[PDB]
DNA sequence: TTTTTTTT
């Protein structure tokens, strides 16, 4: 039996040091560079070994849980001939596989699959924490003290009740220190959504991966997925068996700034009406609302955050109010342009944290309707924004506040906004006719706007400073003769701040404090209604 | 501090500097930054000022001969960061240029300050005077590209219609094949027309 | 063995290299030793933290060995350690439990553990039998708790004590045959034996979960966790909610489904963290050094320093000189005597200022927590009567402790506290005057310290204070809760253009703020 | 170093702690302030191309360079420790070359050895990196973000020379 | 089987009176969901009838019953002034 | 710039393909140019032209590289395998480098890049089963480069000592290996007074 | 969600499949509807396992006029309490 | 689930 498992092991060896295309031995050198960078597995394609010879193929696919042993055998030591000098250690390799043939719905899956390498797909519901699994284990034996040791796999062993040289029923014990393991995970997959037969609950099904295949992805991402459907004796039916499945190999179907990109916004900021641009390409479907484009424009950008020397922080988030679904829509194209949003018009193991506010951070978080959002009550948002804050919340983000339906909150939030073309409402019926039967890509807003936000960090000019206390002054003293206090300076140096980053200026120009007093008094005007 | 200008303007050579070489093809050299040249030449000029101020203050000998030494030292050493600053970032832009002449000129001028137009413009003179007389056998602009393969077969990659050759002449027609020697056409070839 | 005793001496040499370890040894020795002496009526446990550099450098060899394999280097280390205390210590008429107690020393690290340095979400199988750091916040302290290491018993009718050591995994860095964990009942010549307690040794364990750090938690993952054993002096070193890095020897334990027992055997084995030393991460308590000092005292010379401190706090807000010399004097808190009667005197300040909308007065109290040492945030509807003093908790049912009992020798601070409900406001009147919370809910009758300074604020009844209207009026707060608390500050917006100017101007400079290494353009991170 | 070289430049544009040994007048503008006038014993953090100018004038010199951080106790620790692990980049940027300029600035024999070990050291797994042509992973994703900037460098080169051989080498 | 097909040269006329529609809704409210809800019902007009392509008396029926669902708003307020505007829109043919 | 910047400071796989062009080597011609006592002929400059001239039939010979390909190209020439390109002689140094670790076997200084070109444009030539001998080729590459990463751990700034290191993998190594030693003599430096 | 071991159930909403989903006597039922008009389908995080059901099934409602004889004063929505949205969608 | 003081 032995040599016919020797020998098995020596024709994957030759495939592995033999199997070439055009002129390159691609499996040597992955094995090889894999091990450069101390990345002890292999991934193999099925098809290029059914190509060198089908016989081995077959052989696996009849047995898999033991050839496949064998083959990380022969990839030790290939790695070991072709990595180490003979007469001049490494690790187990994990071997990685990819069929690339005819899938199986998860629902198929029955007995006919058991034990044979299945190729299927889902989206991964769940990922456990990993856990230790005994490749190498050190034994002494309890009476005689004689040493030994077990090289368990992770496929299809106890430890052993004989003395092996009464000395005892089990003398053996484990020396944890001698011992050696591994990692290894468990992942819940259910069945494609469209998978799933006619009102039929979505099927599930639990897997193991182990070694370079831990932590290879994230819940709920759709994967393909190559393994033995596989069943185990659970603890937890009369000859019922739990099934799973061993992950042979995982395939992501879903899977910073270069020269480039960082081009391209230096060309955009070159542009003089970039910001006029900008402004017109928030929404397009939503015509006029000009201010409500600026002001998205503002809080997309936030503000120069910064933090006093005494610590007291000054806040970069500026957070804007509006006022049917007009506002839905553009808060929808907000959060879809957004590089990070969080949408919601109010209706919002053993670990509990704060409402969905307190989990939105840096980006944005937009609300239809705070008219109809009273959930928690105003003061979790007067506190969340104001400060932005055991309990404590530690987030960052601007809030864009929208309400049709019509004091305190409205000090709190920065801006203020409201809201026929009969044409534009033709042209958008006969659009919806079309689906039925300057310009700017959201992408390239979306990169253009993190990348601003993470180069650039305008400051005022000192006239703009001089500017700024001649108009909140002129101002208070206005509605003296006739209120504006230090909250709506805050908010207007921001927007000030927001125009300077628009156009990357690393200083401000007075030409942004007057567009940001045009901007605010928007707001004002707003809240004289 | 007066150094930050030129800090930011050798990095935004640097970054120049990286944009051309991980390219791997040409790419055109960013705009000149001239409003930062300018700050800075203004910086120098106030430190010229400086300067003047405090040779009219040794005259006035307030303790000149420390705080005077100190001053004057202090202030040249700035100027002399922001001209290894300067010439830094020009001639790097310089060097960009040069390889912008041999690898196509010889075979995006907004972007250009009109000194680094000019200055372009006598270096292709300077290329094509060489190029011509002595060593004119050899094409200096020529590929540096070994000439491995004797003959190459190639499709025009964009129609031109027909060109002339030393002895025949051939006829650029889009999606058609040309077997013929690769030293003949690999002028072409750099321009485009033609695909491998 | 001889490898062991070989270990053994060479750390014997590293000591000697280093003779601060051996200096600070018999500062232990000698602290420990006085103390015993003239005891009117605590103790340094034996136990050492050996620079990882040194041993680096004296002997890399060693210092890598202890680092990958600290079962079998740790181990001869902590002997010789013990073993040079122990020659250099007089030990003079030690008791007859101490000659039993056999009491050993332990070793502990500082700093440079490299590659070994971790947190629970990256620390690996690999890791395993190796000596490591992590970093996480402590959350689910286990209880102090006994556990038998020698049970010392004396063999009645021979006059003889016949000890037995017991073996733990936890106890023992290498694996050894488990104890039976069984009293020794009669001699193994036949003599009963009788268990003499307190001669026998005890020691102390504890178990405690550190987390990964929140900040550090990835989006859409539960922060990973592992466990610490902590023991003897280890114990009681912290507590839940501590953000904290730990020293240990991640060792592995259980069958992980490998026994015969186990049927599915679908399980992994099971991993601890033998926590050696602790290292507490407040990022608090300041700390001062002797230039320091007199260098405060110095500054007390100055006359008017008492002005100067008070224009330092809140130095970006502009205008409420007098109350930040409150907040200061509130800070300092004053003296709280306590009769021998029992009586209690409160010597603490309580500041309250009732403020226009944008006030600042929400800022000032956001720059007095964060300057506070220990402060307790919190605002009228965010806050509960129960969840401010404390709510019986059915955990038997116990008493969750509100924000009151938290930070009682600190201070605390409320927004909006006009808005707090009056029920709780109530609540909080005896917390305040008493300095002491009391609950008799659920038949549970409990009684708190509850002496934490509160700092609160509000906006008057009518949004701006109307001066022609009495304070009363413009005050929701009962008199008897206001004369309850101690200071009233009434601050009321005014415009006055050269006030208005002079704080537009403060807070264009405040934004023009540069930090000294940041430049225009450069987002950060009298 | 080269008068026209890019990083030469910029590292002698970073700053480094120093005191001033002299009290000058109208200096203060080095404090941003200057209407002030610099005081003896003044701790100012200056630009290494003036610090070091300054630090050789003065015999008393006008300014001393203050040991930096990126040389501190617990940096040459921690390169002891484990270089590889070391996130130079994290420290500084140009850390190779400015500690070339410091030990030309003086003669610290035991920094020059140390820097030597942590060169090799990290130039063995920078090697390694860009010999392992994919035919980006993570592994070699974080010993590129802790590389430095003229480590950086040289990785590219090596990893473009590789590329190269193996593009001639295995296609025509 | 049958998956009603819209009739875009019809589907003009149908926006045409969806622009009639909003402007009457702003006169005294409607949505692009009213127009979907009446393309969803001319769809399901036609499958009544085993239509696989919608006919323009499919958008008839559907005018009619969709502009009737919104007259149901405001009876004491409006419904007079809306019956007077819709009456050819609705029930005029 | 004149020079693009690859190509400052090092040659490029074709730059050494060239110069190994600049070879010559046995060939069999399969025309006869050598014109009988009882017409085009080649002249060359940079290389012999006596031989050329006198081809004959299945006659060995030497030619540069470069020609030799040019005639492969066509039918009228065959490229001879040079011995080092045989199976015991592949074998033979394969052991030699088992034997001795710390050196280089004594393979041709353009071992590699001959075996690349022949194999690409003289398949048919090489009497040896051609796919054990690309095999082998590829071993001695890999023990060849495992010995220059242990060669590297030694790394120093006095000297280094490649021996019978080929000229490819010279050239590959040339950047790493000549800006560390720059890197490393230049803080030696700095450390001398 | 309940142990089976653990396993989730389906709801009514999700039961409808491309089927008419008959309701009536107009809180969370509230909420699942908004997530459901606003995308025929059902989102649920039970057990801290964020998923979707797509139901993709048609709606049928009745109700009493705020729980009383309809008045034709005030609009249809008026002599209802149902939000804005619920109505149009 | 159902019943149930008790607190929140
Ligand atoms: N006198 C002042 N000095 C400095 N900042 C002020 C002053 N008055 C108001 N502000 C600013 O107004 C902002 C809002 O104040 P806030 O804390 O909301 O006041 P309130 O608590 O009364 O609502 C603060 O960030 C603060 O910086
Ligand atoms: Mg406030
Ligand atoms: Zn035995």
């Amino acid at each position: 039996n032995d040599d016919d498992n020797t020998e098995i092991i020596k024709s994957f060896k030759n495939f592995i040091l033999e199997f070439r295309l055009d002129s390159q031995f691609i499996y040597r050198d992955q094995l090889r560079n894999n091990i450069l960078v101390k990345n002890y597995s292999l991934t193999v394609n099925m098809e290029h070994l059914i190509g060198y010879n089908e016989d081995i193929y077959k052989k696996l696919s009849d047995e898999p849980s033991d050839i496949i042993p064998l083959f990380e055998t022969a990839i030790t030591q290939v790695a070991k001939r072709i990595s180490i000098l003979s007469r001049a250690s490494l690790p187990t390799f994990q071997l990685i596989l990819n069929s690339n043939a005819n899938q199986i719905p998860l629902r198929d899956l029955d007995s006919e699959h058991v034990s044979k390498i299945v190729r299927l797909s889902g989206i991964i519901i769940s990922t456990s924490v990993l856990s230790s699994r005994a490749t190498y284990l050190s034994i002494m034996c309890r009476n005689c003290r004689h040493t030994t040791s077990i090289t368990i796999n992770n496929f299809n062993v106890s430890l052993p009740r004989s003395c092996l040289s009464n000395c005892g029923p089990d003398p053996y014990i484990i020396i944890h220190e001698s011992s050696k393991f591994i990692d290894q995970q468990f992942l819940k997959l259910q069945e494609i959504p469209e998978l799933v037969p006619v009102g039929e609950m979505p099927r599930n099904l639990t897997m193991t991966c182990d070694r370079y295949l831990t932590n290879k992805v994230i819940p709920g991402t759709r994967v393909t997925i190559v393994g033995i459907y596989s069943i185990y004796n659970s603890k937890n039916g009369v000859a019922i068996r739990t099934p799973y499945i061993k992950i042979l190999g995982i395939q992501s179907d879903v899977e910073m700034f270069t020269e480039e990109e960082e081009e391209e916004f230096l060309q955009l900021s070159r542009n003089p009406k970039l910001y006029e641009i900008l402004t017109n390409s928030i929404a397009p479907s939503i015509f006029g609302n000009e201010d409500i484009k600026k002001a998205i424009v503002c809080l997309l950008m936030g503000g120069s955050k910064k933090i006093l020397p005494d610590g007291m922080r000054l806040r970069g988030d500026i957070n804007v109010l509006l006022l049917g679904t007009a506002k839905s829509q553009l808060l929808k194209f907000v959060e879809k342009v957004s590089p990070i949003a969080v949408y919601t018009s109010g209706k919002g193991e053993f670990y509990l944290e704060g409402g969905a506010m307190v989990l939105a951070d840096g980006g944005v978080v937009c609300i239809d309707e705070f008219d109809k959002m009273r959930d928690e009550d105003r003061v979790a948002i007067h506190e969340a924004m104001e400060q932005q804050t055991t309990t404590v919340l530690n987030s960052r983000t601007s809030v864009l506040a929208a309400a049709n339906p019509i004091t305190t909150i409205l000090s709190r939030f920065d801006m203020i906004f409201i809201v026929h073309n009969e044409e534009r409402d033709i042209s958008i019926a006969n659009h919806v006719i079309n689906i039925h039967t300057s310009e700017i890509s959201i992408e390239k807003m979306k990169r253009y706007i993190t990348y601003c936000r993470l180069k650039c960090a305008p400051r005022l000019s000192p006239q703009a400073a001089e500017k700024l206390s001649s108009n909140f002054v002129t101002i208070r003293k206005q509605l003296l003769i006739n209120p504006i206090t230090i909250r709506q300076l805050e908010a207007i140096i921001r927007i000030t701040e927001s125009l300077a980053k628009l156009e990357l200026s690393p200083i401000a120009q007075e030409r942004h404090v007057d567009e940001a007093i045009r901007l605010f008094q928007a707001s004002t005007m707003d809240a004289a209604s | 501090m007066y150094g930050d200008l030129g800090n930011k303007l050798v990095l935004e050579a640097k970054r120049t500097k990286q944009l051309y070489a991980r390219s791997n093809q040409d790419v055109n050299l960013p705009m000149y930054h001239e409003d930062i040249i300018r700050n800075i030449l203004k910086e120098v000029s106030n430190l010229r000022k400086n300067t003047e101020y405090l040779k009219e203050q040794q005259q006035l000998g307030m303790l000149d001969d420390k705080v005077a030494k100190c001053q004057y030292f202090v202030t040249l050493l700035c100027m002399e960061r922001n001209k290894r600053c300067l010439l830094a970032y020009q001639r790097l832009r310089t060097d960009i240029l040069d390889s912008m002449a041999w690898n196509n000129n010889g075979l995006d001028t907004n972007n250009l300050s009109h000194q680094e137009q000019e200055y372009l413009k006598e270096y292709c003179d300077l290329i094509t005077d060489l190029k011509s007389g002595d060593l004119v056998d050899i094409d200096l602009s020529g590929s540096l590209v070994p000439p491995s393969d004797v003959f190459i077969d190639v499709r025009v990659l964009k129609d031109a219609g027909e060109i002339q050759t030393e002895y025949g002449v051939f006829n650029l027609i889009k999606d058609s094949q040309f077997f013929v020697r690769q030293s003949d056409v690999e002028r072409l070839i750099q321009q485009g027309y033609l695909q491998k | 063995d001889a490898v062991f005793g070989d270990r053994v001496r060479r750390f014997q040499e590293f000591l000697d290299t280093f003779t601060s370890y051996r200096d600070s040894v018999r500062s232990i020795q000698v602290y420990n030793s006085n103390n015993a002496a003239n005891y009117n009526d605590n103790i340094l446990p034996h136990r050492i933290i050996i620079s990882l550099d040194d041993l680096r450098e004296f002997d890399r060899s060693f210092w890598s060995g202890i680092l990958v394999e600290p079962a079998y280097f740790i181990p001869p280390a902590e002997k010789a350690l013990t073993d040079l205390a122990d020659s250099m210590d007089d030990v003079p008429h030690p008791n007859a439990s101490a000659v039993s107690s056999r009491h050993p020393w332990k070793l502990s690290f500082k700093g440079s553990f490299g590659a070994h340095a971790l947190s629970p979400r990256t620390l690996t199988a690999q890791h395993l039998n190796k000596l490591v750091s992590v970093e996480g916040i402590v959350t689910k302290t286990s209880l102090v708790r006994p556990k038998l290491i020698r049970s010392v018993h004396y063999a009645a009718k021979t006059g003889r004590f016949h000890y037995r050591d017991y073996t733990d995994a936890t106890t023992t860095l290498t694996t050894r045959i488990p104890t039976p964990a069984i009293y020794p009942t009669e001699d193994t010549e036949g003599n009963k034996l009788t268990t003499e307690y307190g001669y026998s040794t005890f020691i102390d364990h504890q178990r405690i979960t550190v987390q990964e750090m929140p900040e550090m938690a990835p989006a859409g993952q539960l922060p990973r966790s592992i466990d610490v054993i902590l023991d003897d002096d280890l114990v009681d070193k912290t507590k839940p909610g501590d953000r904290v890095n730990v020293v240990g020897v991640f060792k592995s334990l259980g069958a992980g489904g490998m026994n015969q027992s186990n049927s599915n055997t679908l399980i992994g084995f099971k991993t601890l963290i033998l926590g050696n030393t602790v290292y507490p991460l407040h990022a608090a308590r300041q700390m001062l050094t002797d230039f320091d000092i007199r260098n405060i005292n110095k500054l007390s010379k100055k006359k008017d320093i008492f002005d100067i401190l008070s224009q330092s706090l809140a130095p970006s807000i502009y205008g409420h000189d007098h109350i930040k010399k409150a907040i200061l004097l509130m800070l300092m808190g004053g003296v709280e005597k306590n009769l021998e009667n029992g009586s209690h005197l409160r010597g603490d300040i309580n500041i309250l200022m009732v403020g226009d909308p944008s006030t600042a007065k929400s800022q000032l109290l956001r720059f007095v927590l964060n300057t506070a040492s220990l402060a307790i945030a919190t605002t009228g509807r965010g806050s509960s009567g129960v969840g401010l003093t404390a709510a019986v908790t059915t955990d038997e049912r116990r008493l969750e402790a509100g924000a009151m009992v938290l930070a009682d020798r600190g201070v605390v601070c409320i927004d909006e506290f006009d808005k707090m409900t009056d029920v709780d406001r109530v609540a909080i009147h005896e917390v305040m005057e008493q300095q002491t919370v009391t609950i008799a809910k659920a038949g549970i009758h409990t009684t708190l310290n509850a002496r934490c300074s509160v700092i609160a604020a509000a906006n008057p009844v009518f949004g701006q204070y109307d001066v022609n209207r009495d304070p009363h009026q413009n005050i929701a707060l009962p008199d008897s809760l206001l004369s309850r608390f101690d200071l009233l500050f009434v601050v009321t917006d005014d415009i006055n253009e050269i006030r208005d100017r002079s704080i537009s101007e403060h807070v264009l400079r405040t934004h023009r703020y540069l930090p000294p290494g940041y430049l225009e353009g450069e987002p950060v991170r009298p | 170093m080269g008068y026209y070289d890019i990083d030469d430049v910029l590292a002698d544009g970073t700053e480094f702690p120093c005191k001033f040994q002299y009290d000058i007048p109208g200096l203060g503008y080095l404090e941003n302030n200057p209407g002030r006038p610099i005081t003896k014993n003044t701790k100012l953090s200056l630009p290494l191309w003036l610090a070091r100018i300054l630090a050789i004038v003065g015999p008393v010199p006008f300014v001393e360079l203050l040991p930096p951080d990126m040389f501190s106790t617990k940096v040459m620790n921690a390169i002891k420790t484990d270089p590889v692990a070391l996130d130079l980049h994290s420290i500084n940027s140009h850390f190779f070359s400015l500690a070339i300029k410091w030990i030309m600035l003086f003669s610290e024999k035991e920094l020059a050895n140390v820097v030597s070990e942590l060169l090799l050291q990290r130039a063995q797994e920078l090697n390694h990196h860009a010999s392992s042509l994919s035919i980006t992973n993570i592994a070699t994703s974080t010993f590129l973000l802790k590389l430095e900037e003229m480590e950086k460098e040289i990785y590219k080169k090596s990893h473009e020379s590789y590329k190269d051989t193996k593009r001639w080498m295995f296609k025509k | 089987k049958i998956y009603p097909k819209l009739h875009q040269m019809d589907m003009d006329k149908v926006s045409r009176v969806y622009a009639d529609l909003r402007r009457e809704s702003i006169s005294t409210p409607i949505t692009v969901r009213h127009l979907e809800s009446i393309l969803r019902i001319a769809e399901s007009f036609a499958k009544m009838r085993l239509s696989e392509f919608v006919s323009s008396y499919d958008l008839d029926r559907a005018i009619k019953v969709v502009v009737d669902s919104f007259v149901d708003a405001q009876k004491v307020s409006v419904r007079r002034q809306l019956r007077r505007s819709f009456a050819i829109y609705t029930l005029g043919h | 710039m004149s020079l693009p910047a690859h190509l400052q400071q090092t040659f490029s796989p074709e730059e050494i393909q060239f110069i190994v062009e600049n070879e010559p080597i046995k060939i069999f011609p399969r025309i006869t140019t050598r014109q009988k006592i009882r017409h085009t002929r080649w002249q060359l400059i940079t290389t012999d032209d006596k031989a050329l001239n006198n081809m004959v039939a299945m006659r060995s010979t030497e030619v540069v590289l470069w020609i030799a390909l040019l005639l492969k190209q066509q039918s009228k020439c065959s490229i001879v395998a040079p011995q080092w390109l045989t199976t015991k002689e592949l074998d033979r140094k394969i052991q030699y480098e088992k034997t001795h670790p710390d050196r280089f076997s004594e393979l041709p200084w353009n071992w590699l890049v001959l075996a690349r070109i022949l194999f690409n444009k003289a398949k048919d030539d090489f009497h040896d089963p051609i796919h054990e001998l690309r095999g082998k080729i590829q071993d001695l590459r890999e023990i060849r480069q495992i010995k220059v990463l242990k060669g590297l751990k030694y790394l120093n700034e006095s000297h280094l000592q490649l021996d019978n290191l080929s000229l490819l993998e010279i050239n590959e190594l040339r950047p790493f290996i000549t800006e560390i030693m720059d890197k490393l003599r230049e803080i030696h430096t700095a450390s001398l007074t | 969600v309940r142990k089976d071991e653990w396993t989730l159930e389906g709801g009514a909403l999700v039961l409808a499949d491309k089927g008419v989903c008959l309701i009536d006597e107009f809180d969370q039922d509230r909420t699942s509807i908004h997530e459901a008009m606003e995308q025929q389908s059902i989102s649920i995080s039970k057990a801290g396992i964020v998923t979707t059901l797509q139901a993709r099934c048609s709606i049928i409602a009745a109700a009493n006029p705020n729980g009383g004889r309809y008045n034709s004063t005030l609009p249809l929505a008026q002599n209802v309490s149902l939000t804005e949205p619920i109505l149009s969608r």
